[PDB]
């Protein structure tokens, strides 16, 4: 975020997409397994944006 | 002994049993199986 | 780097553990303890007197150091142990090639012989000072290398691009020369006239230009004067006093020659001392060489820009002519591969031209320390075409060196070959291990049991072939083939004995015989050896490891197997790209070696004519055929051949008894059948040496001949009821 | 470890079954699987690692983002595509030149087209573009600065070995690094973060109490010197003081190998590239004794020694301080309950936990019973099974834990008590350890010089480490020199504001023109510092003494010989490089044996270090000793040193008493072999020429 | 030939930084002598440092003291960089006591008679509102560097924590060699040894100790022979 | 801590080995280079700064009646050892006639100057000797290259030569570790020094010790401090 320490960067072009969560691949999958509230939030959010989502928990 | 040690232990041992063929101590490998001075280097009977 | 050649520093706890019972015995005998159990207790407690007693006891107990993959006998070596602190084993810098041990986290195992006989053999046979020559080819293996050679190269290099000072001056000694060097008014590499005192042996080349005088000057043993350089005068103080002066850049290959001469001429102790002196001097002068890699020292040639731009324009033209539809995609590819191979080689030669010879990287490469020119091409000028997926060639190359910086797609394309090479090495280690296991099992028990069989037979080896313009030149592979093989009988060309019988066949005899004009020589060999008890020492020759005559009881078979197995990992011969070719490309590399050694029929087999005859084609659309009918009232023969045959023999032509018909790999069985046994021996040895010396690996032909002798020891019998 | 895409396992490939086309990077791996990060052993190509932008689809396929290039003008509309939908589109590169208007500038726009076929197109033809120029790379390989200046072999090795880095007591984020340490450390789980905004209240070393803006309180408890799976420490250090306004996600404490929420796996050392008296020969390393005094490359390692009190047939085992028949000093450091006291320092042979067997049926035969009855003293028959420090370990007892059956603590059936004692030790860098950088430039430590012996710059500062320049071009990783130059450049900050030069113009439009000394710099793995910029900046490096700029624009500085004092003939290349201390520790590897645990079937020394095992003298070594002609040595070490019970006993007896080592005998391996193949119904009789030869 | 005996001066630039000039030197002789001075300065000039510590309610260095933001290991990292000068051959204990909020610095220490702490701005820890610190610092004088392992000599005090002592009082020494303007065929040279030191001593005393060491070492060679 | 001691082994009359026994780590590299440079470039002696052969020119290569080239004569002369107590550029004469060999025993030394190697052969004369040469001895220390000394300018026959004033011709040092009471970082210093016929090696060692003792007493006198010793 904006609170990260100072580091001077030489980047000459701006990436419009930031790196997603580096542990989403596991936590999201296991949320789908248990089908807990985070997975339901993800499901409804994806449906609102018209994505492809697993509607049935594990 | 050397042939069994190298490869095809089943086939080699079966053929050796059928032939009733004995193994004389002479050799390198078959003298390290029994744990004896090899017939080479300083282990030769001349140097022994 | 402060160790003598026969010294190893081993950690304190390790030495304490290995030598425990001796330490307890010495502690009890020295009255430090009243009983053995108390000695054990104190040793476990790690007292100081225990440490002093360990220092007392480790002396005169040779210790066998070893590395995990033991590819040859110089992979377990005996050292004299000296007690050292730390937690790592200290090893000599130049025994790293015998072990292949680089200091990148490698590990060394260590063993302690116990019996008097065991340690006596360790010190006499296995000591690191004795093991200086490799058994594979006889070239020295424990010789300076890497920074050491980069240091002796700096010492004895020229003054080019080194802004000399005090050039042309004359000095009455080298002490005065180093005085001037310290003063800053002389360079180590500046042409100066130095006087050398009584005892110094001048250069062999410079002697005939000895000083003109009425009196007979004792060039061997008189003071003289030489237009040398200070660095060379310093270098020649490392070599023994009797050694002739050296007046040339001793980079890597000349140092190998000098070390070989020292080993073959001087006794082992002085050779070890000379190696130690060379080590010390090489390190000392490598520190001051000034070789330091920096981003500016990697010089991208200015040629690369324009060359890559023009060839890029040609690539653009070819792509336009493809998209316009005149050519195919395959034609476009092949054209672009040709264009970019041209560009890559042009940039490589320009890059080689650009940098000075005083550059750091140039120094370490040209000195033969570490590096090649393709590596420098990739780092500085251009990386070039790389092996695409499924072993193809990317049309577009990597038009950028690592200094310039590879792009994203360039890096993604470049990782293909890296992964492939890593996997290839991983598999080839085990492949070579299996090959060495088979070679050892075959060749084992071929032991020198006879001092001399009284044979007079031998091989007719080409001694000095290559009469290109009627000039007798030593053959290009006398080192592997004819060297070290003794002589069957005296050779006479002018009515006098040039080389006596059964004498070691060294280079001096080679120069004599090539000068006098012979083109063959009859050498004793195991293949032609006729002894009641196995092989004999005289026919085998001289042991390439010990230099002297082969001793009776030498396990020559294991040595030959290890010699052929060592380079197996580093062959690395296989098709870079598929190239749309199958069958024609016979197996290359270690697959080829196993193919020859197993007697398996070559993959790209080609028939070989049974007898001299008239050969024609009876090609049929259903099945192509090549038919040879021999003259002399013989029966006809035929060979079924594929449509893609690239025949090397024309129709209705005169073939001979032992000639091929189509392009391929002749069967060893055929060469044994129609030609004979000497022919199959020659063919097999030549065919294995073909790949081995295409890589640059050098194995003496004796080590192959051992396996070939074992492969032809049996005969299939027929008409046997009698 | 949590981003791997493993293949070797149930329902998948195997080590030997896998051929080549699975072990080779595919054109579809771009953006989904990392080409560079991979094991350097049998598992090449099998075990991989998800790319930085990978997203696992519902069906299990990986997807990568791409900006929708709509009629040739770029847009922020990112679509995630999988390899099969990727092979129907033309994909540009994130670094493709682009103007103020998002329309493409140059006519030729390189594109990665179907089938791994790069082939330029007009631009309007283009349909998608990479979202980032490090989309292809993974996280660990994205750590490496100047990756494009390394061959993939050494980048692979460097990424592999960066994971073995020990965490250090004091950790500093790299002076020159990628823009990736912060997010990598934050998205891991060792950095204590803030759940919600608020203000810090109480900051001890052990906890951080914060008063939330919603009216609640949170007390984050921090781990202090907790052992890890691999024996390191997970000490945590606070980053905030007791007045700081927090926000959700902000870092309050840093885990091991972290500084201010930024990864710190090693330390910045001053390095000069040069040979040095044959001590950094063949990739070895030389470093100053400063790093031992200052504890720059020191670490803390914790070892647990768990013991259990059983209940045998003859009674129950108890953890009693009164060990049978021992001197008073050995248990002087033992608690009343028998366990060692916390804080005590331990050496090999120290009783960590005192335990006693209920009794031993050793000598209770009628003879011994009569002897004891006549004696009147029932001699204790208890076995001393006291837990002891394994030989070769030292440290201070950092903790004790006791589980018991009498209390509510669960235990497995049979054990009454379980004592787990944690002993901690501090490791200083010594000769034998292994250092490395982020470019596969690894080497053991050969010598530690006194600070005066080491070469020093003009104003007097010595260099920290000496690295051979031979390795850089031969190993073909000329990115460590760029890292060195930029590290020196960052340590001695620059001021290039308003120079009207191309490199200066780029650096001031970006915003890196002025940089104070000591500032940390970010080198993106494909958008990093240019070579020209590094050179130009080197000319404008803030001076120290007057205008002193030890480093010339050539990247090189003039050094002095600390052992003679004379200046070195030519300039040397010096600067700051991040050196990692790898978990390959010299202490563990040192393995030795004289006698010890043999095996059951074959009476041979056992393997493994913890067993005090022996060294496998393979058959290749037998070939070597046969080639030497060393007959007696091979016989001695195939029989006396292993697999000859009588020989094994008598050699030790002869040496301790002092006598000739006895002649070898028949290996027990041969005996078991003949018995085995006899059980296979083969009349294998060891025959003499006059009859049956001695077994 | 030239009868100019060497002469030494002293320039002063800062309170602990001094350049010492030796003009009448033979050519190519400034470097070796200046580096001998640098080596002996950076190696073997005596000073003093904290040999050991002992905090109340702390048995080892891998723990925490309540209320203190730093671990005992961080505390020792701060303690070992204490510039303290002693005058006692035997070790002399030195007490630090602090209560309540506040950055406990080195100035808070109560050195005995004959001991001094020369950096009062060294921040040793930062206590909490409920943090108390009671430390027993042993100071000792030696030369060079001694590891915490070698400082360990007793065990009956389970609470002590031997630390590493950086005895050396000098910080960094460089030098230079310029050309004397004197017109001579040999072109004599001018050595300029630049010494910077920790606050325990001035550069003059460090230079004097280095000179005494070297004079004794070379008088060994001179007097012993004939 | 430990008291290093100096011992000497004499291999011959021209060179000797000096061993400095246990000293502290890193002190070997403080003693070594300093002793080398002091022994080499501080002890005073006399050397021939220039030579004028009768009827010769600087560019004129050889000398009539003398087989040796001018360069060989220069080398033979700069090998010459001389001791001058006059503190001035004295001039020493050599007269020879007839054929034979002209040694340094035939020099004509003024009262106070002396040539210590009389058997050195300066040149060989064929036919008529007529070798009359005057050479300018001088006093100094170190090694001075033959920069233009205006010796040709004053008279053409007088040419400049390199001057080895230093009595010690060469010396090398090495530092090797020694096992001293369970410690293994203590060093011992080996200095092998050769010297011309002027003085013994031990005298040169003593002179270098004196020079260094004064050179560092300079620093010791900045203040009476007490690092400590023995
Ligand atoms: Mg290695
Ligand atoms: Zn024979």
């Amino acid at each position: 975020a904006s609170t990260a320490p100072l580091r001077i960067s030489f980047a000459k072009i701006k990436e419009p997409l930031e790196v997603p969560n580096l542990l989403a691949l596991q936590t999201e999958s296991f949320d789908w397994l248990l089908g807990n509230d985070a997975w339901k939030a993800r499901v409804e959010s994806a449906l609102e944006s018209g994505q492809d989502v697993p509607t049935k928990s594990g | 002994l050397s042939a069994a040690s190298f490869q095809e232990t089943t086939r080699v041992l079966t053929d050796a049993a059928i032939n009733a063929k004995s193994d004389s101590l002479i050799g390198l490998k078959e003298n390290v199986i029994i744990g004896k001075l090899i017939p080479a280097g300083t282990g030769l009977s001349r140097y022994r | 780097p402060q160790l003598k050649l026969h010294q190893c520093g081993l950690p304190k706890a390790m030495a304490l553990e290995l030598f425990k019972p001796f330490v307890m015995k010495r502690l009890v005998d020295l009255n430090h303890a009243q009983n053995i159990k108390s000695a054990k207790r104190m040793v476990e407690r790690g007292r100081t007197v225990v440490y002093d007693v360990l220092e007392e006891v480790i002396a005169e107990h040779p210790v066998l150091l070893n590395r995990a993959p033991t590819l040859h006998r110089l992979g377990i070596q005996a050292f004299e142990p000296q007690l050292v602190e730390g937690k790592a084993i200290q090893i000599h810098p130049l025994v790293c090639t015998a072990f292949n041990a680089d200091f990148d986290g490698d590990q060394m195992a260590v063993h302690l012989p116990l019996s008097a006989e065991a340690q006596a053999e360790a010190r006499i046979l296995m000591l690191s000072s004795n093991n200086i020559l490799k058994p594979a080819d006889g070239r020295p293996v424990t010789m300076p290398t890497q920074d050491m050679v980069l240091g002796l190269f700096f010492l004895t290099t020229d003054s080019e691009g080194r802004s000399p000072k005090g050039e042309g001056r004359a000095f009455g000694s080298s002490a005065e020369a180093i005085m001037a060097f310290d003063a800053g008014d002389l360079t180590l590499q500046a042409k100066i006239d130095i006087r050398f005192p009584v005892g110094t042996i001048p250069p062999r080349g410079f002697e005939p230009p000895a000083r003109e005088e009425g009196e007979p000057e004792w060039q061997q043993g008189d003071t003289f004067t030489l237009k040398t350089t200070l660095g060379r005068a310093l270098f020649n103080e490392l070599l023994p006093e009797d050694y002739p002066f050296v007046d040339y850049e001793v980079g890597k290959k000349q140092l190998s020659e000098i070390v070989n001469d020292l080993a073959e001429r001087y006794p082992k102790v002085i050779v070890a001392a000379t190696l130690d002196n060379l080590k010390a001097a090489g390190f000392f002068w490598a520190t001051r060489s000034g070789v330091t890699v920096a981003i500016s020292d990697i010089v991208v040639p200015d040629a690369k820009k324009e060359i890559v731009k023009g060839y890029e324009g040609q690539d653009e033209k070819v792509q336009k002519q493809y998209e316009r539809g005149l050519i195919t995609k395959e034609e476009r590819t092949q054209e672009l591969i040709a264009i970019w191979t041209k560009a890559t080689n042009e940039v490589a030669e320009a890059m080689n031209d650009n940098f000075p010879k005083t550059n750091p990287v140039s120094m370490m490469v040209n000195s033969g320390a570490r590096g090649n020119m393709m590596q420098m091409r990739q780092i500085a000028g251009m990386r070039g075409l790389v092996s695409n997926a499924k072993n193809e060639t990317i049309p577009r190359p990597i038009k950028a060196s690592f200094r310039e910086g590879l792009s994203v797609l360039e890096y993604f394309i470049s990782t293909h070959g890296a992964r492939k090479g890593l996997a290839d090495t991983a598999l080839r280690t085990a492949d070579s291990g299996y090959l060495t296991r088979r070679l050892v099992d075959v060749s084992q028990d071929v032991i020198i049991r006879e001092e001399d069989c009284g044979t007079e037979r031998g091989l007719k080896l080409p001694i000095a072939t290559r009469d290109a313009d009627g000039t007798l030149r030593k053959a290009e592979d006398v080192e592997t083939s004819v060297y070290a093989r003794m002589l069957a009988e005296d050779v006479v060309i002018d009515g006098k004995v040039i080389a006596p019988a059964n004498v070691d066949l060294g280079d001096v005899l080679i120069d004599a015989l090539v000068a006098h004009g012979v083109e063959e020589v009859k050498t004793r060999s195991i293949l032609t050896c006729e002894s009641q008890v196995g092989t004999c020492a005289m026919c085998y020759g001289r042991s390439l490891a010990t230099g002297k005559l082969v001793d009776i009881g030498e396990a020559v078979g294991i040595i030959a197997a290890q010699s052929i197995g060592e380079p197996g990992t580093q062959l690395t011969m296989r098709t870079f790209h598929t190239g749309g070719v199958a069958g024609d490309d016979i197996t290359q590399g270690l697959p080829r070696v196993v193919e020859l050694f197993e007697a398996r029929t070559p993959k790209g087999v080609a028939p070989i004519s049974e007898a001299s005859g008239r050969v024609r084609i009876e090609e049929t659309e259903k099945t192509k055929k090549i038919v040879v009918t021999p003259d002399d009232g013989s029966d006809e023969t035929a060979f079924p051949i594929s449509k893609r045959a690239r025949l090397l023999v024309g129709e209705g032509d005169h073939v001979e008894v032992g000639q091929k018909l189509t392009v391929g790999a002749t069967n060893p069985h055929d060469v044994l059948r129609i030609l004979g046994q000497r022919a199959v021996q020659v063919h097999l040895v030549g065919e294995v040496q073909k790949v081995y010396n295409s890589q640059g690996v050098s194995i003496h032909d004796k080590h192959i001949e051992i396996i070939i002798r074992q492969m032809l020891r049996r005969v299939t019998i027929i008409e046997s009821g009698d | 470890h949590k981003r791997r895409l493993n293949a070797l396992g149930p329902g998948g490939l195997s080590r030997e079954r896998a051929g080549f086309e699975v072990r080779d990077v595919h054109p579809s791996h771009y953006g989904r699987m990392c080409p560079i990060e991979t094991p350097e052993g049998p598992n090449i190509g099998l075990i991989g690692s998800l790319a930085s932008y990978g997203r696992i689809n519902p069906f299990g396929f990986i997807e990568t983002p791409y900006r929708k290039v709509v009629e040739g003008q770029v847009t922020d509309d990112v679509d995630y595509l999988t390899a099969d939908e990727e092979d129907r589109f033309v994909i540009a590169q994130a670094n493709a030149a682009l103007g103020d208007d998002m329309r493409f500038a140059e006519a030729r726009v390189l594109v990665r087209r179907r089938g791994g076929e790069v082939d330029y197109v007009p631009g309007d033809d283009v349909d998608y573009m990479d979202v980032s120029p490090r989309q292809m790379v993974s996280v660990a390989t994205a750590m490496i600065p100047f990756l494009e200046h390394d061959d993939a072999n050494r980048a692979l090795m460097g990424a592999n070995m960066m994971r073995q880095a020990v965490p250090l007591i004091k950790s500093e984020s790299p002076l020159v690094g990628t823009g990736m340490e912060y997010r990598s450390a934050a998205d891991a789980g060792d950095v204590v973060k803030a759940e919600k905004a608020g203000v810090v209240q109480e900051v001890s070393a052990d906890y951080i109490t914060t008063t939330n803006d919603d009216g609640t309180y949170i007390t984050y408890r921090l781990a202090k010197f907790s052992r890890s799976n691999q024996g390191t420490s997970v000490n945590q250090k606070v980053i905030v003081a007791e007045g700081d306004r927090i926000i959700e996600g902000q870092v309050l404490a840093d885990g091991p190998a972290t500084e201010n929420g930024e990864m710190a796996l090693g330390k910045n050392l001053l390095v000069a590239f040069m040979p040095w008296e044959g001590h950094n020969y063949e990739d070895a390393i030389i470093l100053s004794q400063r790093l031992v005094q200052d504890d720059v490359l020191s670490s803390i390692h914790i070892e647990e020694h768990e013991v259990d009190a059983r209940d045998t047939k003859l009674g129950p085992e108890e953890i009693t301080r009164d060990i049978p028949n021992v001197s008073e000093e050995v248990l002087a450091d033992l608690d009343e309950r028998g366990i060692i006291r916390i804080g005590a320092e331990v050496v090999a042979g120290d009783i960590l936990v005192g335990k006693v067997t209920p009794k031993g049926e050793t000598e209770l035969t009628p003879e011994e019973r009569l002897l004891r009855a006549i004696f009147g003293e029932k001699a204790r028959e208890v076995r001393d099974t006291s837990l002891k420090v394994p030989h070769g370990e030292i440290g201070k007892v950092i903790g004790v834990r006791v589980f018991d059956r009498e209390e509510g603590d669960e235990l497995p059936p049979g054990v009454n008590q379980l004592v787990r004692v944690y002993v901690a030790q501090k490791r200083k860098i010594t000769d034998g350890d292994k250092l490395a950088g982020r470019h596969g430039n690894k080497g053991v430590i050969s010598k530690i010089n006194p600070i005066e012996d080491m070469p020093f710059l003009e104003d007097g500062t010595p260099v920290d480490i000496i690295l051979n320049p031979l390795a850089v071009p031969s190993r073909m990783n000329p990115g460590q020199v760029l890292e060195i130059h930029l590290g020196w450049l960052a340590s001695r900050g620059w001021d290039v504001s308003g120079l009207a030069e191309e490199w200066a113009q780029r650096l001031q439009v970006i915003g890196a023109d002025k940089v104070e000394p000591g500032t940390n710099v970010a080198t993106p793995v494909f958008d990093g510092a240019r070579e020209d910029e590094l050179a130009g900046l080197l000319q404008h490096t803030i001076p120290n003494r007057d205008g002193e700029r030890m480093v010339l624009p050539s990247g090189k500085a003039r050094l002095f010989d600390g052992r003679s004092g004379e200046p070195f003939p030519e300039p040397i290349s010096v600067g700051y490089m991040y050196i990692l201390k790898l978990h390959h520790l010299v202490d563990d590897k040192l393995h030795a044996r004289s006698t010890g645990p043999y095996s059951m079937i074959t009476q041979q020394p056992l393997g493994g270090k913890a067993q005090f095992g022996g060294q496998r003298f393979g058959e290749m070594e037998v070939w070597a000793l046969e080639a030497y002609g060393a007959a007696y040595a091979l016989q001695e070490l195939l029989t006396i040193k292993s697999d000859d019970v009588t020989g094994r006993v008598k050699v030790y007896e002869a040496i301790v008493k002092g006598e000739n080592i006895p002649e070898p005998g028949i290996p027990e391996s041969f005996k078991v072999l003949i018995k085995e193949m006899q059980s296979l119904c083969l009349n294998v009789e060891v025959l003499s020429s006059d009859g049956m030869s001695i077994e | 030939l030239i009868a100019q005996r060497p002469s030494l001066t002293e320039e002063v630039v800062d309170e602990f930084r001094s350049r010492f000039v030796i003009e009448p030197l033979e050519p190519g002789f400034g470097y070796t002598l200046g580096n001998s001075l640098r080596r002996t300065l950076l190696s073997s000039i005596p000073g003093a440092a904290v040999t050991s510590i002992r905090i109340d309610g702390v048995l080892h260095e891998f723990t925490t003291v309540p209320g203190v933001k730093e671990d005992v290991t961080d505390l020792i990292l701060n303690i070992k960089q204490l510039v303290v000068s002693s005058e006692h051959d035997e070790p002399v204990v030195m007490y630090l006591r602090k209560q309540g909020p506040g950055l406990v610095t080195a100035a808070d220490i109560a050195p005995p008679a004959g001991v001094e702490v020369h950096n009062p701005d060294l921040v040793l820890a930062t206590l909490n509102g409920k943090g108390k610190l009671e430390m027993e610092l042993t100071v000792e004088r030696g030369r060079g560097y001694v590891s915490a392992v070698q400082n360990k000599q007793v065990g009956q005090e389970i609470g002590r924590i031997p630390v590493d002592s950086i005895y050396s009082p000098v910080l960094k020494v460089t030098y230079k060699v310029e050309a004397t303007r004197v017109e001579q065929r040999t072109d004599f040279d001018k050595l300029i040894v630049d010494v910077e030191t920790k606050q325990a001593m001035r550069p003059r005393d460090a230079m004097a100790s280095a000179g005494k060491t070297l004079v004794e070492l070379f008088g060994l060679a001179r007097e012993l022979n004939i």
